[PDB]
């Protein structure tokens, strides 16, 4: 990567700080979809883990991401609020 | 080489030029370029010798109504606006009532020229140009404007008595509603094609009946410019409808005598029991006042420019803004004149007064006739 | 009576069953003569039948019937201008049309409302007859005779309550127009009452912009004026007194961006109010909270017109959508070039919050393609959750394939052609293949030229050029300078912004040279390549291997990659040579287009088309003479021919050509033309400038359904191109080309009719100024 | 076109344009036919042959226009089948057809529009008429359908691996699996979930998908 | 008449749709099952079989 300048690649749907505040674990999935909607990805075949990912990668400096999951349960009551960071 | 070009379908021309009892000016003169071939109903006023008459972009001339030697000039150019020294550009026609010249102006101005010398008494801005001449009466300026407000400003110094919505569509179906006296009341058609009677005293409606046909839904030409302005032989209103429709009604209820909603006429006078008329056709008739039998017809000019017709010399005389004039049989509606005093042509209406016939012709202005 | 039979003649368009429940009586009911007269009655119900007869043997029915329907044809005699279609478009409003039910009552209904027609066009001076001519069977023919006067014409307008501008000031704002003096033509006058809408608009904001907010337009008094023509107007308004912008209180869901929001509302407290700024300043937060993924922010403002010290007081109140709504996209018209070709075109991406304008960003270089026709979308809400639109990115594409020609003469010459045949978006890759090349009894050549544009997708166009011209002149070979020519160049692309793309690649020649001509600018470069070859002959022979670095940089911010009407680009091309080469030298060259809309409406855009540059040594071995720059013929200026605008060389005192033939060939030769002459083609300079401005002009005799792919543009083409080494201490009894101001010129029209093989060219133009003489075909056939 | 003659002259004429193969000038009897006379007794028939000879003229929407008029004229009839089948059968000859195929290029990944417009009238006919002699060819049409929107949709797939976009490759994944159960286009676009997984870091989520690819092994 | 190719034309046909593409079911495990089947993918291989394909004649 000699290079320094890429055209900034950026991949958004992430539940700010914000967002994480606003919600709790115990809440329905509703109880989030009042504020935060959907999510652009959950768990297709398993419990209702309501993921919204952060990526963005400028210019050869690394690439940032910030991976945010919601595992509520079976009954959509949400059991855990996982945000993670890069990598 | 201009055989190809283009094309279009229009008006018969006009027939028989006539010199049996051969017609000439009492004299010739101008006011400037008048009325033009711009639409509008300025026409000038005969009185007391003085050609009460102004060019429609400037000076109100008073001439002499021997020579058209100039009496007093005064210019109704207007020297104020968003700029000074624009136009006359009047739209209501020369009203000489008293020491006033009253005329209503497409500044939606109506002005009061002291007649001594022209100098504008009053002057009042109006609710619009009018549309109809304004019928100076009672103190009262009695205006059909062009979105139809029946005003009555103070003859004497300018002050507006009433204004009243008249009769007219939301686009200005342009025609007379001139409120005309009868009994002590505002006689009015209507642009809608209806007629009315109004407060002569203070614009209170008296009646309205809808007479005929307006543009829309049952759609009349863009040349359609009737009178509604009726002519009410004393109880009996005499009016068209803006389609041309004639008919006789009551005048203190508006109750039909009889009527032709069959009428397409420009220009409608009642002569004695017969009814002299201008068609949209340009056909002069003679219909009854008991109803519409056709007393004479004329089919000799078809299709023509026609001013109103009036009576002077001994016959019934119908000129048009085609320039010519005719003297038409008073009986079965035979020119025994032609008169090709203007080519231009007349927008004016024929004014059979000092024993003359005075026209500002449109552009090639003022001249009155005799034979 | 009870019928036991119903007679069933003449229907012919409806079934005897059909007429049958038409009939109150079927075959089997009670029958009355007033149902009988039902029966006469309900059969005109049908619409269909001329007469209907109803009557009966007793009680067994009869029904005489003659019938309307199928109508043969509709013959439209008077229909000029006016389309038949659209004449036939209130017959197809009136329930009748060609092989429909005819009612001989509906002739002057459909008139009328064909003069109702003509009523909504601008006039009512026309008219129509339709004419029922009947035909076999049932059969009617529909002759409609048009009896069409005349159009109407915007003649004045009176506008009475107006006292801040003037009327005709106000005019001249409005597409109402009616000023052609018949020695001053700014274009024509003809009416239409829509213009006129939109005119009381361009006075709703004139007064509006200034402050006036309680200004009202109280009426519009149009005249009937009495010539069928005339158009006089009586407008009403109320100027409505000035109000000055004195706050701003912008409010609701403001998102938490509304600082932002705040700078789009920075206003001055006081100023003269705008509200087509307020209108615009509530859209800035909308593209805003756009661009903060929310797609639907609701901004409702509210000027409070306060006029107790005629100012306004701007309530504003603003509510977004949420962040996430870019759920996917969708695509269409993708089907030719590949979705994902279009799908990488674009600069939003899913499973993101939105940046509004990188949808139109993304559907820009959808538009800077040129292998489509139109670029739009769907920007569709799906429903179900406020992170939930997808884009349903519906376009249409445009044809390729194109040809160039080149021919002396076939079937009596010798195998003499010039070839030349392209294929991009190649086979729906979005490859481009544009290969041309000559094989003839002066010369041989080939080249490619196709790439890869996205062999890698970092913007890497792979594309690779070879030519191989073995350019003899073959009429006396070898006193007729054979140098055979070939040599190397791939060149790559790569977005270095995103409106910015760079090319860059590798140049190789392979030129030899063989008995170079007396010209004497053509020893002039091998002096300064180090040889001294000999003016008085045709001797000496020549090979370079040329190692150059050609390069490049597109700017791309101009409209249409087929068929523009706004923008401009910046295409900087240029070479330098690199160690290695056989010369070192450098040529660089810059290439201009802008169009900038003379119309607003862009039926009219200046198109500026120049080309620029300048190539040297890199010290001591100069650029050689065939980098030299030129115009004329097809080019820059056209209406002449090819190599007319640079220097023109001179020849020296030469006899041995290697015999150039017996007075063929002349070079000063020794057959004839001797001792120094000098030739009048352009052999052209080491600078080029070059300028032609061009004009989108639409014609009115072909239908802007194709005639939008038609460019007819006119040009004043003109340019100078000196050498500044073509010194006048060495030009002087021959003419001298080191001046800046060079300036050849010819002017006309370019004639772009776009085929199934696209656009193709043709021109006419005349030159009135030559500088130092120019070769000048006034007709000229480009593509 | 044709003029007014016999109706029966006129399907005659067409009768041979049709066995002709002249479907332009069978077009030219068979539509004169109704237009004069579309209550002919073969005016089903005559578009029966219409929409047979529109097609084999390549006519597709001419087709279409006179497959909608048959519905029109005859939404009772036994070759509604043939219908829904050349509903289907147009509008798989509408989505995609070029001359690069002799030289070696696909349109699987263009056209998903008439794509799914054949798929629909193709799947509504072996749905609504299994009785018909092309209830059995659509349905192979369907088979090739479902795996021919999935090139599509992984050529899609595919891209969103190429942006970055990790979201919008797992997105079009399910949507490669949620419609198509069964393609190889979608048995590929397997591994594409789970390596945007990995991209975003959510590996445990993509050893689900591990599970299933150790399931599509097979 | 005409020409194309040293024939005269080339009319529209298919057996590659009849080819029907090979379409491979998930074995996906329990609790990894997507609802693998949405949309108008509904194909009831239905027999009033007939002539398919080219073969297939339409009336």
């Amino acid at each position: 990567e000699r290079v320094v300048y890429r055209p900034d690649i950026n991949q958004g749907n992430y539940l700010t700080a914000n967002d994480v505040s606003k919600i709790r674990v115990g809440m329905t999935q509703q109880q989030v979809a009042y504020a935060l909607g959907t999510p652009l990805m959950s768990d297709p075949f398993g419990t209702n883990t309501w993921f919204y990912v952060f990526r963005q990668q400028p210019g050869h400096e690394g690439v940032t991401q910030q991976t945010l999951t919601l595992t509520f349960n079976s009954s959509g009551v949400l059991t855990n609020i996982d945000n993670k960071p890069a990598l | 080489l201009f055989n190809s070009e283009e094309d279009v379908v229009k008006m018969s021309p006009l027939p028989t030029v006539e010199n049996q009892f051969t017609p000439t000016t009492a004299w010739s003169t101008s006011v400037g370029s008048g009325i033009g071939n711009f639409y509008s109903n300025l026409h000038p006023a005969l009185a007391d010798n003085v050609v009460y008459a102004a060019d429609r972009a400037g000076l109100v001339k008073a001439l002499n109504a021997d020579d058209g030697k100039e009496i007093w000039s005064v210019s109704l150019a207007e020297k104020d606006g968003w700029f000074s020294k624009e136009p006359a550009l009047l739209s209501g026609g020369v009203t000489v009532s008293g020491g006033h010249v009253y005329i209503g102006s497409e500044k939606a101005q109506v002005y009061a020229l002291n007649t001594s010398d022209g100098t504008v008494a009053w002057q009042t801005k109006v609710a619009g140009e009018a549309l109809s001449r304004p019928v100076v009466s009672d103190g009262l300026v009695l205006i059909h404007t062009s979105n139809g407000q029946l005003q009555a400003l103070n003859e004497a110094d300018g002050a507006v008595k009433w204004t009243v919505n008249l009769d007219m569509p939301s686009l200005s179906l342009r025609g007379e509603s001139a409120p005309t006296t009868a009994f002590g009341a505002a006689v009015v058609g209507g642009d809608n094609g209806r007629v009315s009677a109004v407060l002569m005293e203070q614009g209170q409606m008296i009646w309205q009946q809808r007479i005929s046909q307006a543009t829309g839904s049952t759609e009349i030409d863009r040349l359609s410019d009737v009178d509604t302005t009726p002519v009410v032989v004393n109880g009996v209103v005499f009016a068209l409808a803006y389609n041309g429709n004639l008919t006789a009604l009551d005048l203190r209820s508006g109750q039909i005598m009889w009527k032709r909603e069959l009428g397409s006429v420009n220009d409608f006078i009642v002569d004695g029991n017969r009814i002299y008329l201008v068609d949209q056709n340009d056909r002069v008739m003679a219909l009854t006042i008991d109803g519409g039998v056709t007393l004479w017809t004329q089919s000799d000019l078809l299709h023509r420019l026609l001013t109103s017709p009036v009576l002077y010399n001994g016959n019934l005389v119908v000129g048009d803004s085609e320039g010519y004039l005719h003297w038409i049989n008073v009986e079965d509606g035979r020119f025994v004149a032609q008169q090709k005093v203007d080519s231009s042509g007349f927008q004016t209406e024929p004014v059979a007064a000092d024993g003359k016939l005075l026209i500002q012709a449109k552009d090639g202005t003022v001249y009155s006739i005799t034979r | 009576f009870v019928v036991k039979d119903i007679h069933f003649e003449g229907l012919q368009r409806v079934a005897v069953g059909a007429a049958l429940l038409s009939m109150p009586v079927r075959t089997g009911d009670t029958v009355n003569d007033e149902d009988i007269s039902n029966t006469i009655r309900a059969l005109f119900a049908t619409g269909n039948f001329e007469d209907v007869r109803v009557l009966r043997d007793g009680d067994t029915l009869l029904v005489q019937v003659k019938e309307r329907p199928t109508i043969a044809s509709i013959t439209f005699s008077g229909n000029k201008s006016v389309k038949d279609d659209m004449l036939k478009q209130n017959l197809e409003a009136s329930g009748v049309r060609v092989g429909e039910s005819l009612d001989r009552t509906t002739i002057a209904d459909i008139e009328k409302g064909l003069e109702d027609f003509y009523y909504s066009v601008g006039k009512y001076s026309a008219s129509v007859k339709a004419v029922v001519t009947p035909l076999p069977r049932n059969r009617v023919d529909l002759k409609l005779v048009f009896q069409e006067g005349v159009s109407a014409e915007i003649q004045q307008i009176n506008i009475v309550g107006n006292h801040a501008f003037t009327t005709d000031e106000l005019i001249s704002h409005f597409q109402l127009r009616d000023e052609v003096p018949w020695w001053n033509v700014v274009g024509d006058r003809k009416y239409q009452k829509q213009k006129l809408a939109g005119d009381l608009e361009t006075l709703r904001s004139y007064y509006l912009d200034r402050g006036y907010a309680r200004f009202n337009i109280d009426s519009t008094q149009v005249s009937l004026t009495p010539d069928k023509k005339g158009i006089y107007v009586t407008v009403n308004i109320t100027e409505g007194d000035q109000y000055k912008l004195s706050g701003v209180e912008v409010s609701g869901n403001l998102a938490g961006h509304s600082a932002e929001i705040e700078q789009l509302t920075k206003i001055e407290p006081g100023e003269l109010y705008n509200g087509t700024k307020v209108t615009k300043m509530e859209d800035d937060i909308k593209k805003l909270l756009g661009r903060y993924g929310y797609a639907y922010p609701r901004v409702q403002s509210m000027p409070e017109i306060n006029d107790a010290d005629k100012t306004v007081k701007l309530r504003v109140n603003v509510d977004a959508g949420n962040r996430f709504y870019v759920r996917k996209i969708r695509f269409e018209g993708n089907d030719t070039s590949k979705d994902a070709v279009l799908r990488r075109e674009m600069r939003q991406m899913e499973g993101a919050w939105l940046g509004s304008d990188l949808v139109d960003q993304g559907k820009e270089r959808l538009n800077r393609l040129g292998f489509f026709e139109t670029v739009d979308t769907d920007t569709q809400r799906v429903p179900g959750s406020p992170d939930q639109v997808d884009v349903v990115y519906k376009v249409k594409e445009r044809n390729t394939g194109s040809f160039n020609f080149g021919i002396g003469y076939g079937t009596e010459s010798g195998v003499s052609f010039q070839a030349g045949v392209q294929q991009d978006n190649w086979l729906g890759t979005g490859y481009a293949v544009g290969i041309n090349g000559t094989k003839n009894d002066y010369q041989t050549y080939a080249e490619l030229s196709v790439t890869n544009p996205y062999f890698t997708v970092d913007g890497v166009s792979l594309g690779g050029r070879l030519f191989y011209n073995d350019f003899q002149a073959d009429d006396a070979d070898l006193s007729d300078y054979t140098n055979k020519s070939y040599g190397t160049d791939v060149t790559l692309g790569f977005p270095i912004n995103e409106y910015n793309s760079l090319r860059a690649g590798l140049g190789y020649v392979h030129n030899s040279l063989s008995n170079m001509q007396p010209q004497v600018a053509m020893w002039r470069y091998l002096y300064s390549m180090g040889e001294h070859p000999s003016t008085s002959d045709q001797d000496n022979s020549f090979k370079t291997d040329d190692f150059t670095f050609n390069y490049g940089w597109t700017y791309n911010k101009l409209d249409r990659g087929y068929f523009p009407t706004d923008g401009s680009r910046v295409n900087l091309t240029g070479k330098v040579t690199i160690p290695g080469s056989d010369n070192e030298y450098y040529k660089v060259t810059l290439d201009t287009a802008t169009y900038v809309p003379i119309d607003d409406d862009h039926k009219w855009v200046v198109l500026g088309r120049t080309r620029w540059g300048y190539g040297d040594g890199l010290g001591g071995k100069e650029m050689p003479f065939y980098e030299n720059f030129y115009a004329g013929g097809s080019s820059t200026v056209r209406g002449f021919q090819s190599n007319t605008i640079g220097p023109k060389a001179v020849y020296f005192p030469h006899q041995a050509s290697n015999y150039d033939p017996d007075y063929d060939y002349e070079c000063a030769t020794q057959d004839g033309a001797k001792d120094l002459c000098k030739s009048d083609d352009a052999v052209g300079g080491n600078a080029m400038a070059v300028a032609s401005l061009e004009f989108i002009t639409p014609t009115p005799f072909i239908s802007d359904k194709y005639a939008n792919s038609v460019r007819t543009s006119f040009f004043w083409d003109m340019g100078t191109v000196w050498d500044t080494n073509w010194d006048s201490s060495q030009y002087s009894g021959y003419p001298d080309y080191s001046d800046p101001s060079n300036i050849r010129m010819s002017a006309g029209i370019a004639l772009q009719w776009m085929s199934p093989l696209g656009p193709l060219v043709f021109s006419y133009a005349q030159p009135f100024k030559k500088y130092d003489g120019d070769k000048a075909e006034q007709f000229q056939f480009n593509i | 076109e044709v003029p007014d003659n016999p109706p029966n002259e006129i399907y005659a004429t067409a009768q041979q344009k049709l066995q002709d193969g002249n479907w332009r000038q069978a077009i030219t009897q068979l539509e004169a036919l109704d237009n004069r006379y579309p209550f002919g007794p073969y005016s089903q028939q005559v578009q029966l042959d219409l929409i047979y000879a529109y097609y084999k003229n390549a006519d597709l929407p001419l087709a279409q226009a006179a497959i909608d008029r048959f519905i029109r004229l005859n939404p009772t009839h036994p070759n509604i089948d043939y219908v829904m089948y050349m509903r289907g059968l147009t509008n798989m000859a509408l989505d995609d057809s070029a001359l690069q195929g002799f030289f070696g290029v696909d349109r699987s990944d263009r056209d998903p529009q008439h794509a799914r417009a054949a798929f629909s009238d193709f799947s509504k006919l072996v749905r609504g008429y299994p009785n018909s002699q092309y209830t059995t060819d659509a349905t192979k049409r369907l088979v090739f359908l479902k795996d021919r929107l999935a090139k599509y949709e992984y050529s899609v797939a595919e891209y969103y691996t190429e942006r970055g976009a990790w979201v919008a490759v797992v997105n079009r994944v399910e949507g490669m699996l949620r419609d198509y159960p069964d393609t190889q286009a979608t048995r590929d676009a397997l591994p594409l979930m789970e390596n945007a997984y990995r991209q975003m870091q959510m590996n445990a989520q993509a050893e689900k998908v591990a599970k299933i690819i150790a399931a599509n092994s097979s | 008449c005409s020409s194309d190719s040293r024939y005269k034309r080339q009319v529209s046909g298919d057996e590659a749709y009849l080819e029907a593409a090979p379409l491979a079911e998930l074995h996906a495990p329990a609790g990894m099952i997507l609802p693998v089947t949405s949309g108008d993918y509904a194909i009831p291989v239905t027999n009033g079989s007939g002539a398919v394909g080219k073969a297939l004649d339409i009336r």
